RNA sequence: AAUAAGUGGGAGAUAUUAGACCUCGGUUUGGUAUCGUCAAUGAAAUACCACUACUCUUAUUGUUUCCUUACUUACUUGAUU
RNA sequence: GGCGAAAGCGAAAAUUUUCAAGUAAAACAUAAUUU
RNA sequence: UUAUAUACAACCUCAACUCAUAUGGGACUACCCCCUGAAUUUAAGCAUAUUAAUUAGGGGAGGAAAAGAAACUAACAAGGAUUUUCUUAGUAGCGGCGAGCGAAAAGAAAACAGUUCAGCACUAAGUCACUUUGUCUAUAUGGCAAAUGUGAGAUGCAGUGUA
C-alpha cells in the first residue's frame, strides 16, 4: 500500500504536453562543451584588451539538480520545476513537491531519470530548473505552465489524500472475480 | 441546536467581540443571565460563589435598596442619594404585605448595617430562605463609602444548588466597544473569586433575560 | 540545498513513507550475497558527513550481521571453574554490531581502506550496515591532499585496530572523569601505567 | 604564557602556567591576532576571560613585552617598524635569554 | 511524512482524554520527563493547529 | 396555575395589532393575551429565559488481554534439468 | 551462497547469476541438453 | 516501441575477460592497537571477591604506536588539547564492609601546535583522473600545454568557510 507521497510518483504528465515541454528545454540546454571554450578563448585572446561588461548576454538555462533547484524554490526564483521519477533512492526528489506546493511555484514530474540527463549531457540529472522568462518561447510557457498547474499544482492539494493500492493481480485476481462469475449465478436463479 | 447571534461552538478571536451588542432582537430591556459550568467548584462546601465586580460603565441593572441605618448609614451617603430610613422598612418587610403591586421581597441587593444583623436571619430570614435574596456580610455591605458604588452596579449574586446560573449584570443594547473594557475586566473579577485558578473550565458562556446563550473564548 | 532535508527526512523513520522505503530496501538486501559492491551510496548525505565523495574511487560494500548477543563457543561442556564463570546465553560481545561489520569487509578487501559507515536497514535476524572504502592506490585519492591522509602506512588495517569512528566507541576513550579509567593513551596502557613498580634509583 | 589565578581555594595565587592569551588581551592589546601567534605570544583561543582584572593583568604584560621585543624588518625598508632596525639585535640585545619570568608573587 | 504512531496514538490520548496519561506514556515511551513535556507541548500544539483550518 | 427540572435572576416578558418610521417585515406605543415577575403566599414565588446533563436516546469515524473466517507480499518447507 | 571477534568449521553441501564438463553450431544472449 | 510479436537509443542494476595498470596476503616480537579470557593461588575451609579486567593471548600497525585540540575541570580571585613523571594517596570509594582492592581535579615539572570536514548564500563545474601530441628534465605511481580524446562528475566535484 504505497503511501501517498508516493503516488506522486508515478503521475507523471501525460505524454500529449511533455513532448512540448522537451521541445521547450531544448533552448536552454545548459551549456555547450567546446562553445564554453569558444566563448573563453575569445574573451582570453580577443576581449583579454576589450574588457567589456555590458555584451555578455548571460544566458538563461536550466539550473540542474537538487541542491540547485532546493535553493531556487526557498529563494522563489524558479518558474518551473522538473523532477524526475524514477530516482534512487527517494530522498533525494522526495520533498520537493511539497515544497512547490507551499512555495507557489509550478513543479511537474516528468517519466525519465535518463531523459534529463540526456539535455544536460550527463547520464542522469533527476530535477531541471527554470529562470528565463524571455520573450522568444514566453507564449508556449504560459500555456505550458497552464497544463502544469492543474495537472499538479491545483490538484496536488488532493492529491495527497488519495492512495487507493495493494492491487492483487492476477491468478490471484481473476480467481475471485471467478468467484463472481460463478456465484452470481446462483445469484441469477434464487432471485429468479 | 444554536442560534445566528448567540455562539455556540466558535471559539472567536479578539476582533469579532462588536457583535455582542447583537444580542438585543427584542425592544424591552433584558437581563443579561450570566451561567458557567464549574470543574472542582463545589457549592455546597465553603466556597460560596458571591462577590462583587465593579465595572467602569454602568448598564444600570433596575436595583432598589434599602439601607438599615443607625448613624453610619445615610450620613455620608447623601451624594448618591440613599433612602435615609432609620432601618424602619424591616418591622414591615415581613409577615405581612406593604401595598399593592408589591411583594415582601422587594429587592435585588440588600445592605444591612453591623448592629442589627441579629434580625436579619431569624424574622427576616424565613423570608429570605424562601426568596434566595439573603444579604450576606461580604457584599459590600457597609455604607461607609459603599453607598456611591451601590447604585454603581453593585451586582450581589447568590448560588443554586442545582449547578445552574442567572443573575442580572446588566443589559446588551449599548455598544460592544463599552464591553470592550467591560467583558474585560469584568472576567477578571470573576476568577479573582475562583480558586487556584489557572484554567478549570474550557469555554465561557453569557446570555440575556430573552436571548439565547453566547459563548466566547 | 537538499541536503538538510534527506538529513531530516531520513529521521522520521516511524512514519508512514520512511517505513515502507525501509521495508522495500530489506527485502532487496536480503535476496543477495552478505557482502556486495554497491555502486553509489544508498544515504548520499551519510555518506558525506563520514567523509565520502563522488570521485574515483571511493567504493561502497553492503553487509548484513547476524544480530544478537555473543553465545560462548563451549563445547556443550561446561565453561569449567567457578559459577561466575558458568554463564554461556546472556554474554554481550564489547564490539558493536557495526564494528563487526567493517571487520568483515576490511578482513575480505585487503588492499582497500576503511572510512567509516553507516545504518542503512534492519529487520530482526540481520542488522545491517554500508561501508565506506578507499583505494589508497588510485591517483586521484593520492593526489587529493584532503583524502591524502589514509594513504599513510599508520593506517594500515585502521579498524581492526580499533580506530574508525565505530572502532573508537567500544574502547571507552574520552574525557574526563567518567573516562577517567582509562587514560592512559588507550584502555590497556592505563592498566599497565597504574600497576607500574617505579623503582627509584635514590630510594 | 599569560595568567595568575589559579582556581581552588588552596592556590589562589600559585599559578596553573598559563596556555592562552585569549583573544580579548590581544584585541585589547594593540595587535594583532593572527598575528601575534607569528611573533610567539602564544594565542591560544580557548579561554573566556572572567574579569575585567585578569584582562588588564595580560593586557599590561602584552604591553611590556611588546614594548621589548625586538622586531627584525621584513625587506630592511621597513616603513612601520613599530621599533627599528637600528635595534636590530645585533645592535641592541641579540640576548636570547632564557627563562621570559612571570613576575612571581 | 506524517506522524509517529505514539504521537498518533497519544494525540487520542490528547483530544480530550486526560493528557496526564499522555504524559504517562510519552515518558514511558519517549522516555524521558522532560522529553515526554516537550513533547506534549507539540501535540497540544497541532491538535489546536486544526482548530479551524481543517473545517474545510 | 398545577406538577416552577430545579432554583434564582426578574419586579414583567413575549406575541398580536394599528399608529410612528422604513421600500417592507418587524420592533416599539397602548389595547389584549396562557400563565406568571405581583397577588394567590408556601419547599423552591412559577412569567420571561437557561447553561447543564442523565433515565437514556437515535446516530458518529472508538483504541481495545478482543475474537472468528479469510487474503498474500514478508517469512517457511517441499518439487523439478 | 553460509557461519564465526577471529583463527577457522564432529560440512551424504543439499540454496552459490552462466553456480554447466560441453558442440568445425544459422540468424534477431549454437541447440534439446548437465547441477 | 514492452500479445514476453522485431529493432533502435538511453539509464539503472549486473555480468564476463590470460583486457591495460595497480594494490592485498609479511614473517619478526621487546615496545604498541583491538579482541578474547581461565584456573593455580589468597581468603588459614569455600561459593561472590581475589588472582586479573592477567598467563595462554593472537587479529592489526610504526619507529614509536595509541592518544589528542573539550558534549573537560570546577565552584575559585577561576582554570584550558593529549602523553609522561612527582605529589595528591594506599586517599574518596568499592568489599562475604571480610581477605582485600583503589582512582582522579587541583599543584609541580618534561614537552608544548595547532586544526580540517559535512551542513544556509559561495551565486556560470569555477572540478578531478588517465589518453595520445609536443615540451621540461629524469630512472619523476611528474610538470606545462594540446586535442577540450575518453571517462568521472549535478545522486554533486572545486573555491570560501567550522562547533
Amino acid at each position: 500500500k504505497v503511501p501517498p507521497p508516493i503516488h506522486q510518483f508515478s503521475q507523471t504528465l501525460d505524454k500529449t504536453t511533455a513532448v512540448k515541454l522537451f521541445k521547450l528545454l531544448e533552448k536552454y540546454r545548459p551549456e555547450s562543451p567546446l562553445a564554453k571554450k569558444l566563448r573563453l578563448k575569445k574573451i582570453a585572446e580577443a576581449k583579454a584588451k576589450g574588457k567589456d561588461v555590458e555584451p555578455k548576454k548571460k544566458p538563461s538555462y536550466v539550473s540542474a539538480g537538487t541542491n540547485t533547484v532546493t535553493k531556487l524554490i526557498e529563494q522563489k526564483k524558479a518558474q518551473l520545476v522538473v523532477i524526475a521519477h524514477d530516482v534512487d533512492p527517494l530522498e533525494l526528489v522526495l520533498f520537493l513537491p511539497a515544497l512547490c506546493r507551499k512555495m507557489g511555484v509550478p513543479y511537474c514530474i516528468v517519466k525519465g531519470k535518463a531523459r534529463l540527463g540526456r539535455l544536460v549531457r550527463r547520464k542522469t540529472c533527476t530535477t531541471l530548473a527554470l529562470t528565463t522568462v524571455d520573450n522568444n518561447d514566453k507564449a508556449n510557457f504560459g500555456k505550458v505552465l497552464e497544463a502544469v498547474k492543474t495537472n499538479f499544482n491545483e490538484r496536488h492539494e488532493e492529491i495527497r489524500r488519495h492512495w487507493g493500492g495493494g492491487i492483487l493481480g492476477s491468478k490471484s485476481l481473476a480467481r475471485i472475480s471467478k468467484l463472481e462469475r460463478a456465484k452470481a449465478r446462483e445469484l441469477a436463479q434464487k432471485q429468479g | 441546536m444554536a442560534s445566528k447571534v448567540s455562539r455556540d461552538t466558535l471559539y472567536e478571536g479578539v476582533n469579532g467581540l462588536l457583535e455582542a451588542s447583537a444580542k438585543k432582537k427584542r425592544g424591552f430591556l433584558e437581563t443579561v443571565e450570566l451561567q458557567i459550568g464549574l470543574k472542582n467548584y463545589d457549592p455546597q462546601k465553603d466556597k460560596r460563589f458571591s462577590g462583587t465586580v465593579k465595572l467602569k460603565h454602568i448598564p444600570r441593572p433596575k436595583m432598589k435598596v434599602c439601607i438599615l441605618g443607625d448613624q453610619q448609614h445615610c450620613d455620608e451617603a447623601k451624594a448618591n442619594n440613599v433612602d435615609f430610613m432609620d432601618a424602619e422598612a424591616l418591622k414591615k418587610l415581613n409577615k405581612n404585605k406593604k401595598l399593592v403591586k408589591k411583594l415582601a421581597k422587594s429587592y435585588d441587593a440588600f445592605l444591612a448595617s453591623e448592629s442589627l444583623i441579629k434580625q436579619i436571619p431569624r424574622l427576616l430570614g424565613p423570608g429570605l430562605n424562601k426568596a434566595g435574596k439573603f444579604p450576606a456580610l461580604l457584599s459590600h455591605q457597609e455604607s461607609m463609602i459603599g453607598k456611591i458604588e451601590e447604585v454603581k452596579s453593585t451586582i450581589k449574586f447568590q448560588m443554586k444548588k442545582v449547578l445552574c446560573l442567572s443573575v442580572a449584570v446588566g443589559h446588551v443594547g449599548m455598544k460592544s466597544d463599552e464591553l470592550a473594557q467591560n467583558v474585560n475586566l469584568s472576567i477578571n473579577f470573576l476568577v479573582s473569586l475562583l480558586k487556584k485558578n489557572w484554567q478549570n473550565v474550557r469555554s465561557l458562556h453569557v446570555k440575556s433575560s430573552m436571548g439565547p446563550p453566547q459563548r466566547l473564548y | 540545498g537538499a541536503y538538510r532535508y534527506m538529513q531530516e527526512l531520513y529521521r522520521k523513520k516511524q512514519s508512514d513513507v520512511m517505513r515502507y522505503l525501509l521495508r522495500i530496501r530489506v527485502w532487496q538486501y536480503r535476496q543477495l550475497t552478505k557482502l556486495h559492491r554497491s555502486p553509489r551510496p544508498t544515504r548520499p548525505d551519510k555518506a558525506r558527513r563520514l567523509g565520502y565523495r563522488a570521485k574515483q574511487g571511493f567504493v561502497i560494500y553492503r553487509i548484513r550481521v547476524r544480530r544478537g548477543g555473543r553465545k560462548r563457543p563451549v563445547p556443550k561442556g561446561c565453561t569449567y571453574g567457578k559459577p561466575k564463570s558458568h554463564g554461556v546465553n546472556q554474554l554481550k560481545p564489547y564490539r558493536g554490531l557495526q564494528s563487526i561489520a567493517e571487520e568483515r569487509v576490511g578482513r575480505r578487501l585487503g588492499g582497500l581502506r576503511v572510512l567509516n559507515s553507516y545504518w542503512i536497514a534492519q529487520d530482526a535476524s540481520y542488522k545491517y550496515f554500508e561501508v565506506i572504502l578507499i583505494d589508497t592506490h588510485h591517483s586521484a585519492i593520492r593526489r587529493d591532499p584532503k583524502i591524502n591522509w589514509i594513504c599513510k602506512h599508520v593506517h594500515k588495517h585502521r579498524e581492526l585496530r580499533g580506530l574508525t569512528s565505530a572502532g573508537k566507541s567500544s574502547r571507552g576513550i574520552g574525557k574526563g572523569y567518567r573516562y577517567s579509567q582509562t587514560i592512559g593513551g588507550s584502555r590497556r596502557a592505563a592498566w599497565k601505567r597504574k600497576n607500574r613498580e617505579h623503582m627509584h634509583r635514590k630510594r | 604564557r599569560p595568567v595568575v589565578r589559579c582556581p581552588t581555594i588552596r592556590y589562589h595565587t600559585k599559578l596553573r602556567a598559563g596556555r592562552g592569551f585569549t583573544l580579548e588581551e590581544l584585541k585589547g592589546a594593540g595587535i594583532g591576532a593572527n598575528f601575534a601567534k607569528t611573533i610567539g605570544i602564544a594565542v591560544d583561543r580557548r579561554r573566556k576571560n572572567k574579569s575585567l582584572e585578569s584582562r588588564q593583568r595580560n593586557i599590561q604584560r602584552l604591553k611590556e613585552y611588546r614594548s621589548k621585543l625586538i622586531l627584525f624588518p621584513i625587506n630592511e625598508k621597513k616603513i612601520r617598524a613599530g621599533e627599528s632596525s637600528l635595534e636590530e639585535c645585533k645592535l641592541a640585545t641579540q640576548l636570547k635569554g632564557p627563562v621570559l619570568p612571570i613576575k612571581n608573587e | 511524512v506524517g506522524h509517529a504512531p505514539y504521537e498518533k496514538r497519544t494525540m487520542e490520548l490528547l483530544k480530550v482524554s486526560k493528557d496526564k496519561r499522555a504524559l504517562k506514556f510519552l515518558k514511558r515511551r519517549l522516555g524521558t520527563h522532560i522529553r515526554a513535556k516537550r513533547k506534549r507541548e507539540e501535540l497540544s500544539n497541532i491538535l489546536t493547529q486544526l482548530r479551524k483550518a481543517q473545517t474545510h
